[PDB]
């Protein structure tokens, strides 16, 4: 199953790098 | 002949100065007239103009300079590159928008107040038009460029 | 009105003074409480300023101070002629410049160190000379050893009269402010006497001493059948058969038949070919034409006869639109402030110093001086970091102009005023500059250093690759190899060879070649373009805000050297115009320490090397810098990893006190971080402990210790960073070129 | 916010007013019989915290310390 | 630089930075919230040694394996 | 709030987008002559013979200032803070009576009676809310 | 004076510099001599 | 003794000796150097070996420059002690420190050679330790 490779790689450098970061920049800057 | 560079207004205590570059006939045209400050749009009709602008200017680095530049898919990747760069731009003005953004400036070349930027609608609707005219500005420079052979070949 | 005014034994010559230190200052000179007056007083010993406000007080001791200064300079400069003349191998060297190395030092068959004198040449054992004394003579004429004996004991002779002029200057004779304010007498007399007529009588040595010995050592003679120069003199037949153009006289001088003198005033402007150097009778053309320039140049200004200028006519008449008053006021300031003078002049100084070590590897001006690699490379290395230190000194009287000297007064609404009013301009856009270039020139080296990494070396910016060519210099290139024929027609030869044009070969060496500009070469221009202008962006931040800034609006009362005026507003850590002079000098030795790094690669790769008869170069490290010069781990590889295997290897034969420098350098440049990372909080609370042990054993001292002071601290570490950082390429640039 | 605590070893010398760039201390009568003069903090919120009351106080250790703390736009020294 | 440079020199730096995102024509319509200000004395001190020591750990981790791999003893 | 201002042609250091927003500064000032002085954030200025006025970004700028203008024997010296809404305060001599002089009707303030030797270790105080500097 | 210039001797730089030379020479005077002296030869 | 030879019957020791690399003008003294070094213990590699135990039979290696060490540090602390001292009762401490006081510096230092009959002196009874209550403490 060396497709979940392709999947999995990309979405810990693109996916939760987004995610995680547009979460915080609002909760960081919230009142 | 006598000075060319005043202070902002008639307070100098104020930090900007008045200077050709800042104050000229030509540069406050410009500047106010582009359509982050051209008057009577909306601010939907301000952000479609300026992302058909970006995703006609951002295909060209992707293609010509990216990988597979020397390949056939060279110009596709241009596309395909261009509009995700898009994606994160309308993405950024998203949370920008949704994050109370406090308020526009006005300097010396845009005396009035810019544009009714001053809340998160206003943005929101920058960020939706963002998307289609970006996506828009990239798919012309694709066809163009792939078929300017034949534009020239006719 | 120029006069020659002076006051009478204003200062006694007692040795009393000697004795009680301090003396200059009032507070030093109560009482040594504390260590802290110790480094105290060596800091505010040269601080003429602080201790007297009267103008007067202060010019006598500066212009007395200089002659103290140029004894030390004389007796150097006599002690290294000297010791050509005692211990050395000058006069065998010019019986076979190409085979014999030079040298003039010896040390003692003392412990282990008579290693040092090994073989270098000429049946001679001594350390081998980089700096290039040996070609000097030369090109002076010198031919045996009892004329450099007399001319070191004239040094002598002139350091003590300069040693006199300041005792007589200071304590007998002393010149009021007057005799220094008259600005327009001084700038005549230096461009035209010492400038002009300095540079007219040594025409006259080229002319009938070098020009005509070196015609003659160039073409096969023995050195003792050379006759002495004052036979050329006095037997004019000698001269003649050489340079047939004397037998016409004088007269053609002043008849303005100069045509005559066509064979010693030539206008070449290539190298001799038996003697890498430029021609002598090129050199003898040099300074006559710049002396007539120097001596007409001077009668610019004024001096007490009605007729020449006033300067501070010119600088007012030049304002301007932009502008509001122009240059008016920077006559006040350069007439009422030393530190205002002292900035322009070193910050001037240092960039001619600059730009005379690129002048002088394209254009060797000296016989054989081209053929010795090691010369050349340690000639340009010198004057390139001479005039580093002497910019960042500029920036720091330029600031200490401010904080002392600055009349708001004078300077309202002038060039100077204008320029302050708009300082967060100026920086940041420098600082949009600075981040511009560190990005695009050192961004370019990892995109091809990750590149060749992954195994991309197709989209990497190499000369195959995406290359970006220096379009704009090679165009300039091209005009200069043309400029034999067409502009300059009466020119034979380009004015250098690294521009174009054909190559130099002397023995089997190769004195110089074309030095062809690639992307490698576009890349480290932009690198060094980055880091001048970041060092610019660190010193003028501190000239513009030492008056004030947003954060601290009283600057200038804490004065220039404060440490931090408070914990607060954050922190407030290193603000003063003190600490931006600090923070530059590192980076003026990261600009500095790359222009050698490019230029001994460059000069090792493409221009030196052997050269066969049929006009193969074969270059030192064979070409490897197009190609690995454009990734950092090329220069890690083939330039320190690789060359450095001299210095190492260096134990147990003559190079091996360079591999002792060169590891001592970097323990003195780790040396240096105990200072810069740490904090006198720290060292003081340790001192504490230890003092509370002397105060058991009743050891304790009277003067209490204290921990170095903040700037202090600072300054030790910036001494030995530099220090143990120069002297570590200092070896590595020795033991290598020397071997090779 | 930076608190400003006075001690009982003033002796009203002034020393620390003068060096205040923002004028945060004030003396104040001593109603015993110290003194006619004894320092005060009224204006705290405009501590900076530039200590430059400290190095003006003449005891052996301090009449008049400076605890940092929170932190706001008049302590930061911002003009933006 | 955090730990030779310190703070003071950069606060003033970025003062010039506000100034011009302040008074430069487009940009001028998106702003901080909060405000941007150089590094405390004692962040720039943790900034600094985590720097001194990943570099000092990886690239003496790079020097054992790669010396060891490539000759395996 | 009367004065006029200061004749320069003015400067980037200066007042910035603070002022709009939040807490500008001024300071007042009459000078019998007409003299050059240097401004709280670079340049020079002059200074008209009654009734000078200048906006100021912050506290700091003024009392250094003020320091300055002792030196021109001028001693009458007033600090305002303009907030946005127009609500101005007299704050620097908030009593007739100058800081560094003592003036009867001031109260103490932030006045520990004990010495700092005195102070409790924070051991003792933990959990409680309070701090040792009380 | 002289009294003026012992002074200056028995300051400290010079009365270092004076004494360090002493030792220094002594130690240097006696290397050239006795050679090595790795440690001392026992009969 | 420990993986290691007698320097004089050491083959790699031998091998050295005969290039030795005079160090002094005198020419022998590359040979002179090799004969004394005889004496000491040398390895595979050649060169001596310095045994620090303390046994009486490899004393000048460690023991012997230990005693005619501490002979002349103890000279030099003394002295300063000393100087140190009488400086203290005198009005002008400070300045006796950077200008010395060599009337009364050259008279102490002539004494030392005896310090460590002065330093038993003082410790069996006097001065050699101040009390820990009248010495300068953090809290
Ligand atoms: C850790 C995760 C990760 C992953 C999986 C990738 C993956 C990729 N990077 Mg990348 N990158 C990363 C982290 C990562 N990156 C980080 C942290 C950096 C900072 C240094 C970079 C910097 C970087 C650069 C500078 C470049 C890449 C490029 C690429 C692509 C090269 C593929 C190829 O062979 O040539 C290309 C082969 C092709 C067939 C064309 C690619 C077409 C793209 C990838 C299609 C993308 C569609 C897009 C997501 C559409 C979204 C629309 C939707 C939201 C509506 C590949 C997709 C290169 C590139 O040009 O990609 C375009 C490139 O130039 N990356
Ligand atoms: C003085 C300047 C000028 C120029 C350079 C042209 C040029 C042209 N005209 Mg034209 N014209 C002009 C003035 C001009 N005209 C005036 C003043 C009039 C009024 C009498 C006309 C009336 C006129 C008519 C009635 C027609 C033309 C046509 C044409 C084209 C015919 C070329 C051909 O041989 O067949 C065709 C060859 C080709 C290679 C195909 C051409 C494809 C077009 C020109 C591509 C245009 C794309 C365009 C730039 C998109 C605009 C968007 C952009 C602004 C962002 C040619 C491009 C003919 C046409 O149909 O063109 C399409 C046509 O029917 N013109
Ligand atoms: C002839 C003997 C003589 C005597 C007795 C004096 C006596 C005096 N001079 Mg004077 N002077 C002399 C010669 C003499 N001078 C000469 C020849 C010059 C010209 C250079 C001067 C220039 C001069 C100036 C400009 C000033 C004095 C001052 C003084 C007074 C204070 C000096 C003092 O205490 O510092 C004693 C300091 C020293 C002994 C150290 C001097 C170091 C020398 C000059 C340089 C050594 C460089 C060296 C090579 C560096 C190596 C470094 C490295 C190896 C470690 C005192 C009355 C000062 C004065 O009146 O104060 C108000 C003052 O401002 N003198
Ligand atoms: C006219 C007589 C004359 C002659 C024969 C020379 C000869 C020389 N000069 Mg020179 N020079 C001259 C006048 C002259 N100079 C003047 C008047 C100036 C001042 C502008 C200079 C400034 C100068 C510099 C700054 C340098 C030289 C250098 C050189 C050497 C380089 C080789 C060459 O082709 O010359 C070059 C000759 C010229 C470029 C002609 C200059 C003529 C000017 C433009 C006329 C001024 C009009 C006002 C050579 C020995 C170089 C050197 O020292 O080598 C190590 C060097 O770096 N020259
Ligand atoms: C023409 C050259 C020149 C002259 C005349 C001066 C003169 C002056 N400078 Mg200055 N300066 C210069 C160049 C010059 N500088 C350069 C090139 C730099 C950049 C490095 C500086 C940086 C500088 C700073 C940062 C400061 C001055 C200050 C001063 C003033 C007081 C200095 C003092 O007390 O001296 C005595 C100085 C010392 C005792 C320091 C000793 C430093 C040693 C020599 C370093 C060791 C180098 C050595 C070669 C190492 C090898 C040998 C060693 C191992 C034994 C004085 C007016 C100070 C001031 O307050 O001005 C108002 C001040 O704060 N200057
Ligand atoms: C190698 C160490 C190092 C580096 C990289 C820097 C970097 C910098 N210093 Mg510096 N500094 C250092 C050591 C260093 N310093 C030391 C030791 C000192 C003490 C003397 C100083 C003292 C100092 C001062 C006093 C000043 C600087 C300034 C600067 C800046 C210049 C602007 C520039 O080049 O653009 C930025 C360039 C870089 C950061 C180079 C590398 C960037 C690469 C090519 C890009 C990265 C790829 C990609 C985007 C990564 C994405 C990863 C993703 C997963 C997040 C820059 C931030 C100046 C400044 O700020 O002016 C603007 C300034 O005034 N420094
Ligand atoms: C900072 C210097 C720098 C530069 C110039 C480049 C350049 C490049 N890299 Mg690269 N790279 C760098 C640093 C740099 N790299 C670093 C530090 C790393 C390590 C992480 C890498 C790692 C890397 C990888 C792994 C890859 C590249 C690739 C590429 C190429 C494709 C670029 C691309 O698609 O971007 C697209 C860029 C944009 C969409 C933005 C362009 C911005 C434009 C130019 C702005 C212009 C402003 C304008 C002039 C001003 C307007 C004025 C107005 C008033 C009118 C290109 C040659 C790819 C390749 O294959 O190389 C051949 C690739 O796969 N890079
Ligand atoms: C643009 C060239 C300067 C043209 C120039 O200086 O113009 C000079 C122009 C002349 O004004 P004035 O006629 O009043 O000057 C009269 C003089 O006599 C007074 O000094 O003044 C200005 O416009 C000020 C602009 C300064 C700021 C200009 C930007 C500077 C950029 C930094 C330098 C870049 C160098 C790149 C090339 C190496
Ligand atoms: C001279 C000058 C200049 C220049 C200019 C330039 C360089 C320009 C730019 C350019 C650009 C930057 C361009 C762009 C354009 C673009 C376009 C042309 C776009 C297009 C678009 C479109 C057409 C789209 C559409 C669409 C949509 C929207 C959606 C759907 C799809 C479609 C496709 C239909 C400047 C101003 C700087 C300065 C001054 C002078
Ligand atoms: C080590 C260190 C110190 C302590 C360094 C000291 C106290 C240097 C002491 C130098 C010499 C050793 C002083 C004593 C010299 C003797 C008087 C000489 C004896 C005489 C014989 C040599 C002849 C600081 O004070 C400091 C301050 C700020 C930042 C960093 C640091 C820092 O790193
Ligand atoms: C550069 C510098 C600054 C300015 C530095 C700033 C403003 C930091 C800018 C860095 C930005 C925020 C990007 C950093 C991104 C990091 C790679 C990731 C950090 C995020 C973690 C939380 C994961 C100081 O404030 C300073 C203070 C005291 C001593 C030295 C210095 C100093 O050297
Ligand atoms: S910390 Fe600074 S601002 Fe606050 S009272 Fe002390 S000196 Fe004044
Ligand atoms: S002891 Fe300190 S706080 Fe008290 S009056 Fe004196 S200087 Fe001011």
């Amino acid at each position: 199953a060396s497709f979940l490779s392709s999947i999995f790689v990309p979405v810990i450098g693109w996916v939760v790098p987004i995610a995680t970061f547009s979460f915080l920049f609002l909760y960081i800057e919230r009142e | 002949n006598r000075e060319v560079v005043f202070p902002a207004g008639r307070d100098p205590q104020w930090g900007n100065l008045e200077t050709p570059v800042n104050a000229s006939p030509l540069v406050k045209w410009f500047i106010n007239n582009l359509p982050a400050y051209r008057p009577g749009l909306t601010p939907f009709r301000r952000g479609l103009e300026v992302g058909m602008a970006h995703g006609y200017f951002l295909f060209g680095p992707f293609a010509k300079l990216g990988p597979l530049r020397d390949a056939a898919n060279a110009n596709l990747a241009g596309l395909l590159g261009a509009i995700g760069l898009v994606v994160l731009f309308t993405l950024a003005l998203s949370l920008y928008a949704n994050s109370n953004p406090p308020t526009a400036l006005a300097s010396v070349t845009v005396p009035n107040p810019p544009d009714a930027f001053q809340s998160k609608e206003g943005w929101n609707n920058f960020a939706s038009a963002f998307l289609i005219g970006g996506i828009g500005g990239a798919v012309v420079a694709y066809f163009l460029t792939s078929n300017l052979a034949l534009i020239q070949g006719l | 009105k120029a006069r020659v005014i002076v006051d009478k034994d204003p200062v006694p010559t007692s040795f009393e003074k000697w004795a009680q230190p301090g003396h200059f200052d009032r507070t030093l000179a109560r009482g040594p409480k504390t260590t802290t007056w110790i480094w105290n007083l060596h800091a505010l010993a040269h601080d003429f300023d602080t201790h007297t406000s009267d103008l007067e007080d202060i010019s006598r001791k500066i212009f007395a101070a200089h002659f103290g200064h140029l004894a030390v300079v004389t007796i150097w400069l006599s002690g290294m002629i000297f010791h050509g003349a005692k211990f050395s191998n000058y006069e065998a060297w010019l019986s076979d410049p190409l085979n014999v190395r030079p040298s003039a030092q010896v040390v003692w068959p003392i412990v282990g160190q008579d290693i040092l004198n090994g073989d270098v040449g000429g049946g001679f054992h001594g350390i081998q000379i980089t700096s290039g004394l040996f070609q000097v003579w030369r090109g002076w004429g010198i031919t045996n050893s009892f004329q450099l004996y007399c001319t070191a004991i004239g040094g002598l002779v002139l350091a003590g009269l300069f040693l006199f002029a300041g005792w007589f200057h200071y304590h007998k004779r002393a010149p009021k402010l007057e005799w220094f304010q008259n600005v327009e007498s001084m700038l005549n007399h230096h461009l035209q006497v010492l400038l002009g007529c300095g540079s007219l009588g040594w025409a006259g040595h080229l002319i009938h001493v070098s020009a005509p010995i070196n015609k003659l050592m160039d073409a096969g003679v023995a050195v003792k059948d050379i006759p002495l120069p004052h036979e050329f003199i006095l037997n004019k037949s000698l001269l003649i058969d050489l340079f047939p153009g004397f037998a016409a006289g004088l007269t053609p001088f002043f008849t303005l038949n100069w045509g005559q003198y066509a064979d010693f005033l030539t206008f070449k402007g290539g190298l001799n070919p038996v003697t890498g150097g430029l021609w002598m009778t090129d050199i003898a053309h040099h300074h006559l034409a710049i002396a007539v320039v120097f001596i007409i140049a001077g009668h610019q200004y004024r001096t007490n006869w009605g007729i020449g200028h006033s300067i501070k006519e010119i600088l007012e008449n030049h304002k301007g639109p932009f502008t509001g008053e122009g240059h008016k006021g920077l006559y006040e300031n350069l007439t009422t402030s030393w530190h205002a003078q002292l900035a322009t002049n070193l910050a001037f100084l240092g960039s001619l110093t600059i730009i005379i070590a690129h002048h002088m590897y394209a254009m060797p001006p000296y016989p054989y001086l081209a053929t010795d690699y090691a010369t050349q490379l340690c000639i340009f290395t010198h004057h390139i970091w001479i005039g580093g230190f002497l910019i960042v000194g500029g920036a720091a009287h330029a600031a200490i102009f401010m904080v002392r000297d600055y009349d708001p007064v004078v300077n309202q609404n002038n060039v100077l005023d204008r320029v302050i009013r708009h300082r967060d301009a100026i920086i940041s856009h420098l600082n949009w500059v600075c981040i511009f270039l560190g990005f695009h020139s050192f961004g370019l080296y990892i995109h091809n250093d990750t590149m060749r990494a992954l195994g991309r070396p197709q989209d990497m910016f190499s000369d195959t690759a995406i290359q970006l060519q220096p379009v704009f210099a090679q165009w300039v290139q091209n005009l200069h190899t043309l400029a034999p024929g067409g502009t300059a027609p009466n020119a034979l030869e380009p004015v250098s060879y690294a521009f174009g044009g054909g190559v130099l070969a002397v023995g089997g060496k190769v004195a110089m070649m074309p030095i062809a500009l690639g992307t490698a070469d576009f890349l480290i221009h932009h690198i060094h373009a980055f880091t001048i202008h970041v060092t610019v962006l660190i010193l003028l931040k501190g000239v513009l805000f030492a008056r004030s800034s947003r954060l601290i609006p009283d600057k200038a009362n804490l004065g220039f050297r404060f440490p931090c005026d408070g914990p607060g507003r954050g922190g407030t850590c290193q603000v003063s115009g003190w600490d931006h002079v600090f923070l530059g000098l590192f980076w003026m030795y990261n600009s500095l320490s790359i222009v050698i790094f490019h230029f001994s690669w460059k000069m090792q790769s493409d221009v030196w090397g052997t050269v066969d008869a049929a006009g193969n170069v074969s270059h030192i490290t064979g070409g490897n810098f197009a190609q690995s010069a454009i990734t950092i781990n090329g220069w890690l590889r083939d330039f320190l990893w690789a060359q450095a295997s001299q210095v190492i290897n260096s134990y147990g034969s003559a190079l091996s006190a360079y591999g002792l420098m060169f590891l001592g350098a970097h323990f003195v440049w780790a040396f240096s971080l105990m200072f810069l990372f740490s904090g006198r909080g720290y060292w003081q609370e340790l001192i504490e402990s230890i003092v509370w042990a002397h105060n058991k054993l009743k050891v304790a001292p009277a003067i209490q210790p204290r921990a170095l002071s903040i700037t202090q601290g600072r300054a030790v570490g910036v001494a030995h960073y530099l220090l143990g950082g120069i002297a570590t390429t200092w070896a590595f640039f020795h033991a290598h070129i020397l071997s090779v | 916010s930076h608190t400003v605590k006075i001690y009982d070893t003033c002796i009203g010398c002034t020393q620390c007013v003068r060096a205040c760039p923002t004028d945060v201390l004030e003396m104040v009568p001593w109603d015993g019989c110290k003194a006619a003069q004894v320092a005060s903090s009224p204006r705290t919120e405009d501590c900076v915290g530039c200590k430059r009351c400290e190095t003006a106080c003449p005891t052996d250790f301090l009449s008049i310390r400076v605890y940092l703390g929170a932190e706001t736009t008049r302590s930061m020294g911002l003009a933006y | 630089m955090f730990l030779i440079s310190w703070r003071g020199y950069w606060q003033e730096l970025i003062e010039t930075l506000v100034w011009a995102h302040e008074r430069t024509p487009i940009a001028n319509l998106v702003r901080w919230k909060d405000k941007p200000v150089a590094l405390s004395i004692v962040q720039a001190r943790v900034v600094g040694l985590a720097h001194f020591t990943v570099g000092y750990v990886l690239t003496y981790a790079a020097f054992l394996i790669a010396s060891t791999a490539g000759k395996f003893g | 709030l009367s004065g006029k201002t200061p004749l320069f042609a003015g400067s980037t250091g200066g007042l910035l987008t603070k002022a709009v927003e939040e807490e500008k500064y001024a300071i007042t000032w009459t000078s019998p002559k007409a003299q050059v002085f240097e401004l709280p954030t670079g340049g020079a200025a002059t200074m008209h013979e009654g009734e000078n006025l200048l906006y100021i970004a912050r506290k700091e700028y003024g009392i250094a200032l003020g320091g300055q203008l002792r030196k021109f024997k001028i001693t009458n010296y007033k600090i305002y803070r303009i907030l946005p809404s127009g609500e101005t305060t007299f704050i620097h001599p908030a009593d007739g009576v100058f800081p560094e002089k003592v003036n009867a009707g001031r109260e103490k303030v932030r006045f520990n009676a004990r010495s700092i030797g005195e102070n409790p270790n924070p051991s003792q105080v933990k959990f409680s809310g309070k701090a040792t500097y009380d | 004076q002289s009294s003026y210039l012992i002074k200056f001797i028995s300051t400290a730089p010079v009365a270092a510099t004076i004494w360090l030379t002493i030792t220094a020479g002594i130690l240097i005077e006696f290397n050239r001599f006795f050679p090595d002296l790795l440690f001392h030869p026992l009969p | 003794g420990a993986d290691l030879t007698p320097c004089a019957e050491n083959p790699a020791f031998q091998a050295l000796a005969k290039n030795a690399r005079n160090t002094t003008a005198d020419p022998q003294s590359g040979q002179k150097r090799f004969e004394r070094y005889s004496q000491a213990l040398c390895g595979p590699e050649g060169y001596p070996h310095l045994i620090v135990d303390g046994r009486l039979d490899r004393a000048g290696d460690f023991l012997i420059p230990s005693i005619l060490f501490l002979y002349i540090a103890g000279w030099i602390g003394w002295v300063g002690r000393a100087y140190l001292q009488a400086i203290k009762k005198d009005s002008d401490t400070e300045q006796k420190e950077i200008q010395l006081d060599l009337g009364i510096a050259l008279p102490i230092i002539a004494t030392g050679f005896a310090w460590p009959a002065a330093a038993v002196k003082e410790l069996l009874s006097g001065e050699l330790t101040a009390k820990d209550s009248e010495i300068t403490v953090s809290p």
